[PDB]
RNA sequence: GGCUAAUCCCCCAUGUGGACCCGCCCCUUGGGGUGUGUCCAAAGGGCUUUGCCCGCUUCCGGAUGGGCCCGCGUCCCAUCAGCUAGUUGGUGGGGUAAUGGCCCACCAAGGCGACGACGGGUAGCCGGUCUGAGAGGAUGGCCGGCCACAGGGGCACUGAGACACGGGCCCCACUCCUCGGGAGGCAGCAGUUAGGAAUCUUCCGCAAUGGGCGCAAGCCUGACGGAGCGACGCCGCUUGGAGGAAGAAGCCCUUCGGGGUGUAAACUCCUGAACCCGGGACGAAACCCCCGACGAGGGGACUGACGGUACCGGGGUAAUAGCGCCGGCCAACUCCGUGCCAGCAGCCGCGGUAAUACGGAGGGCGCGAGCGUUACCCGGAUUCACUGGGCGUAAAGGGCGUGUAGGCGGCCUGGGGCGUCCCAUGUGAAAGACCACGGCUCAACCGUGGGGGAGCGUGGGAUACGCUCAGGCUAGACGGUGGGAGAGGGUGGUGGAAUUCCCGGAGUAGCGGUGAAAUGCGCAGAUACCGGGAGGAACGCCGAUGGCGAAGGCAGCCACCUGGUCCACCCGUGACGCUGAGGCGCGAAAGCGUGGGGAGCAAACCGGAUUAGAUACCCGGGUAGUCCACGCCCUAAACGAUGCGCGCUAGGUCUCUGGGUCUCCUGGGGGCCGAAGCUAACGCGUUAAGCGCGCCGCCUGGGGAGUACGGCCGCAAGGC
RNA sequence: UUCCCGGGCCUUGUACACACCGCCCGUCACGCCAUGGGAGCGGGCUCUACCCGAAGUCGCCGGGAGCCUACGGGCAGGCGCCGAGGGUAGGGCCCGUGACUGGGGCGAAGUCGUAACAAGGUAGCUGUACCGGAAGGUGCGGCUGGAU
RNA sequence: AAAUG
């Protein structure tokens, strides 16, 4: 498995589209920091460290909108869109002035900095850049 | 293609093949008519259209169209040509510029006479 | 380039 | 051949200093400073004249202009894949201002290249310019920065500096002047000529700015400052403005009633571009002279090419309009002429008698001293896709493996801080661009400030992610132990059925064959039947929608060698991985080489029918080949037309093979129908064509054409 | 109700849609265009070896011998290395051109058949091989993008 | 079996 982070993001993206209550991902402290932002910005209820057959995972508790009327009751999503930016194939880094705006402020952009994993909002404040990990809305 | 493949091989710039080869850079080019005759066009048209086999200053010989109704062009007539082809007559890739050198203007022409090299009438 | 006779050669 | 001056040349002297060898201290590449030996300077001219001014001489620092070296950046072709003897490095030396194979002698055998050397094509490069939402693309004319060249080449001299556009030498080509040769170098400013589609006056001035020389008046200045031609470009202005009929004539249409140009004109008043007349510049105050001191400072004067121009005043005439289009895109519609003719055309397409598409006309649209055409750049073109595309059937997955380079890579703790990120600092000239102000009546054009950024040097800082070193881990991976299924592969052996021929026996009038026939075979005894021999090739039932292999592909049965692979237990190694340009191997059939072999079958080939023909389809013959060994060829509808590894996203049913507790659960294969999702649709869907990451291969309209040329391969066919 | 002509409904194939009196393939004849090959011919660039070699710096000599002197020197002058180029010979790439020749494109109201698209009247397509005026045919193996 | 427009 070549990219652990993209895996996660996609496990999530895959899980929400069938509206699974939760889904677990293999555990890593860096995955957590990203998971940390995902919940604190309200893209999830939250997460908890778990174990499967002696193996550390991070179970992720999924979030969705109200049931809907019409011929298709399926609710709207909290996470409509989550996708990798920086990749192992192409590393993507921004400086502060180059840090993007996701969906005009409506969504966030996570990025790894020397001052930790922060949001777009959070970086511009703290005044630093870094590897642009992903974008969510 | 993967980003790596792009770093290796890159994207390949398209090239432009001029449709006016004989012109050798220039806007117009001088010449003389070796043959002056009429050629029937390809389907679905029928006519006797006016052409000139013309010898270029670049030591080229192109088939060139003679616009207007009627002309003063003959063998040995010095002529000026311009680009643009005539779809129905294959091989004719250029037009004769009327009202230049031994190419007369169109007698009696009243409309769009700049294209047909006629001076403004009475 | 020579033509039957014209002082124009091409 | 001889005379003579100097800031020309030489010697002696002098020595603040400097140069050089040597020793020593500081330093750290040849940077400073010492000590001793030795080596080096010079020029005088002016006025008013016991003094200041321009000159000279050695050294030290500054400043400005440079030389050399280095990092990174800088076009197309790999159908250019290998290149290199001063080549690469060492030693000593020559040379220069100085490093260097720059040059030399010698020594060693090195230097470069898929991160593209070498070779070929093309180009001066940058600020910038053009386009573009941007990213990008294209371009480098004018102005500024650098480089290169001065007819083509080599050379060096003088010199601070040149290997010197209007300096020198020599060779060449060319032209010129009238026997020995003397002569030239506009890619200065104009001009001629040739070429071309095309590109300006043999103009004015040093008044300004600016350069050389001069103590200084000033001289020189085709740099320049202006003027001339050219709508070449942008920008500003005009040919009028108010009034004027239910509306002249003329022309165009018409339902014959009328509708149109059109307030347009004519006509009225009002203005007053051009032109006349007068006044008339800014650009120009410095150098110079004067007092003080030839300084500080103050006061004098001089001078303007453009120019009697701009501009400011008095007068003052209604005073040029042209171009493209009017089928759709695309704004603008009607008569006539024409009759696939004449013609239009950017694309789709118009014209064959009623054409909004051709030619005129009326009318209309669009811009206007311009309008159009041609050429080229960017655009639209997310049509090379970084932003921002794709590959089952549209163009596109490599026939399949194996693997080199490279690209990528799980979990945890720490060291460094390389990528990455923040801050300071230097650089990022000027013009251009952007905002604001401002100057020519605005503008075009021009000034003055402001905003900067990428990028690179430097200093500090941060450490999540990528990196790297270091320590551990077991989920990836790979081993151990025990067990399985299978036409997986190689060698050898061997069994029956059938076809054919051959011998024997028995028997007779036909057999064969088709749509029907004929050719063919048959009293020389065929066919049909029995027995016996020979030989080749393929293995019925099992048999399946099955099984195995990476693909090609693999099927009677046996044994021997041998590959892949699944399961169980959870024992071992501790990320040892995924992919993979080249490379290597494998690769159906047909085909090729040399030997075998040859029953059936069968290209070619013969014959019989059919048919207009029948170089076919059908029938009777039949050779290569089909078989075996060895060596080649390297293709394919080599297909799932779907590259490989991994993670993630309902199930229902059938099946093959395992392990369990055996209803069933769990693995690994093979099918079908389907969740979500995909899809242009068809269809796909845990065997994805779904959602994602890695790497590779491939596509970029059809034809030409998988053709030609080159190159590599092959015996050839022919392959890449 | 098998056949012939016409028709109704359902389905299946299609490359037809001017709709099967549809479409369409290759040679052969004619004309035009471009390209390859070709005994060769003409040019451009370029490389190697050798011969000769100007000016010019550098180096040696400056003596049977000139001039200058500042003569342990200088200059002329003589030799030498390199050297623009010229010349001889042999190579490499590029361009142009060439009797003739090969197929290609377009043109068309020509000649021959009718291969393919409907089971296209022998299912098609394929790699290869052999043959044939031409499409094509046949062998071997593969594919379904075929059968209904 | 059986061609063409
Ligand atoms: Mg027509
Ligand atoms: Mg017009
Ligand atoms: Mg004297
Ligand atoms: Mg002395
Ligand atoms: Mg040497
Ligand atoms: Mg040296
Ligand atoms: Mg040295
Ligand atoms: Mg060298
Ligand atoms: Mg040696
Ligand atoms: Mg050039
Ligand atoms: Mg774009
Ligand atoms: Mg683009
Ligand atoms: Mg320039
Ligand atoms: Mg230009
Ligand atoms: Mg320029
Ligand atoms: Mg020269
Ligand atoms: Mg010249
Ligand atoms: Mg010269
Ligand atoms: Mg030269
Ligand atoms: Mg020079
Ligand atoms: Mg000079
Ligand atoms: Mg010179
Ligand atoms: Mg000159
Ligand atoms: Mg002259
Ligand atoms: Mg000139
Ligand atoms: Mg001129
Ligand atoms: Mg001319
Ligand atoms: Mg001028
Ligand atoms: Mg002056
Ligand atoms: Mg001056
Ligand atoms: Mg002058
Ligand atoms: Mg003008
Ligand atoms: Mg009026
Ligand atoms: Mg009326
Ligand atoms: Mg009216
Ligand atoms: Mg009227
Ligand atoms: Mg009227
Ligand atoms: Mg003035
Ligand atoms: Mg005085
Ligand atoms: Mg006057
Ligand atoms: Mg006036
Ligand atoms: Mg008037
Ligand atoms: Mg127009
Ligand atoms: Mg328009
Ligand atoms: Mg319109
Ligand atoms: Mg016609
Ligand atoms: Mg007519
Ligand atoms: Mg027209
Ligand atoms: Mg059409
Ligand atoms: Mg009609
Ligand atoms: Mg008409
Ligand atoms: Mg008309
Ligand atoms: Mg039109
Ligand atoms: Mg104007
Ligand atoms: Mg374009
Ligand atoms: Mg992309
Ligand atoms: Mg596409
Ligand atoms: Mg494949
Ligand atoms: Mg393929
Ligand atoms: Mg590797
Ligand atoms: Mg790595
Ligand atoms: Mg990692
Ligand atoms: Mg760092
Ligand atoms: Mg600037
Ligand atoms: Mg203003
Ligand atoms: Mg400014
Ligand atoms: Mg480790
Ligand atoms: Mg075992
Ligand atoms: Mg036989
Ligand atoms: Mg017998
Ligand atoms: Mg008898
Ligand atoms: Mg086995
Ligand atoms: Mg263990
Ligand atoms: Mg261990
Ligand atoms: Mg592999
Ligand atoms: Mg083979
Ligand atoms: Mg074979
Ligand atoms: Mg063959
Ligand atoms: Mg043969
Ligand atoms: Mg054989
Ligand atoms: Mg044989
Ligand atoms: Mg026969
Ligand atoms: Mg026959
Ligand atoms: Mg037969
Ligand atoms: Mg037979
Ligand atoms: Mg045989
Ligand atoms: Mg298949
Ligand atoms: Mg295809
Ligand atoms: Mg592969
Ligand atoms: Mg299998
Ligand atoms: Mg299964
Ligand atoms: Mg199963
Ligand atoms: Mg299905
Ligand atoms: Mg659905
Ligand atoms: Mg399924
Ligand atoms: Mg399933
Ligand atoms: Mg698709
Ligand atoms: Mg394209
Ligand atoms: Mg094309
Ligand atoms: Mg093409
Ligand atoms: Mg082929
Ligand atoms: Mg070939
Ligand atoms: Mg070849
Ligand atoms: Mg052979
Ligand atoms: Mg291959
Ligand atoms: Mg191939
Ligand atoms: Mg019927
Ligand atoms: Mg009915
Ligand atoms: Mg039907
Ligand atoms: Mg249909
Ligand atoms: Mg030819
Ligand atoms: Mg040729
Ligand atoms: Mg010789
Ligand atoms: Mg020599
Ligand atoms: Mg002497
Ligand atoms: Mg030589
Ligand atoms: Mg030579
Ligand atoms: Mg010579
Ligand atoms: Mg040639
Ligand atoms: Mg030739
Ligand atoms: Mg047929
Ligand atoms: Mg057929
Ligand atoms: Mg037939
Ligand atoms: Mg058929
Ligand atoms: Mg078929
Ligand atoms: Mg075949
Ligand atoms: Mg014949
Ligand atoms: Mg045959
Ligand atoms: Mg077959
Ligand atoms: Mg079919
Ligand atoms: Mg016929
Ligand atoms: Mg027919």
């Amino acid at each position: 498995l070549t990219d652990p982070i993209a895996d996660m993001l996609t496990r999530i993206r895959n899980a929400t589209r069938v509206y699974k209550e939760s889904t677990d991902v293999p555990a890593s402290r860096f995955k957590e920091e990203i998971l940390r932002i995902l919940a604190r910005e309200g893209f999830i209820k939250g997460y908890e460290r778990v174990d499967v057959d002696g193996k550390p995972y991070l179970r992720v508790y999924l979030k969705y909108g109200p049931r809907r009327q019409g011929p298709d009751p399926r609710p709207e999503q909290v996470i409509h869109h989550i996708r990798r930016i920086s990749k192992p194939g192409r590393r993507v880094y921004v400086g502060v002035k180059e840090i993007p705006r996701v969906r005009r402020g409506l969504g966030i952009a996570i990025l790894s900095t020397s001052k930790g994993v922060l949001t777009d909002r959070e970086a511009r404040k703290l005044g630093v850049g870094g590897e642009l990990i992903c974008e969510v809305w | 293609p993967t980003i790596n493949q792009l770093v290796r091989k890159g994207r390949e710039k398209v090239r432009k093949k001029s449709k006016v080869p004989a012109l050798k850079g220039a806007p117009f080019r001088r010449g003389v008519c070796t043959v002056v005759r009429t050629v029937t066009p390809k389907k679905p048209n029928s006519a006797l259209r006016k052409v000139a086999k013309v010898r270029l200053t670049s030591g080229y010989e192109v088939t060139a169209y003679i616009p207007g109704e009627g002309h003063n062009l003959q063998e040995h007539s010095v002529v000026l040509i311009r680009g643009g082809r005539v779809k129905d007559l294959p091989g004719v890739r250029y037009h004769i510029v009327r009202g230049v050198y031994d190419a007369a203007g169109v007698k009696d022409r009243k409309k769009s006479r700049s294209k047909y090299g006629t001076k403004k009438p009475k | 380039t020579v033509x039957p006779v014209x002082p124009y050669v091409x």
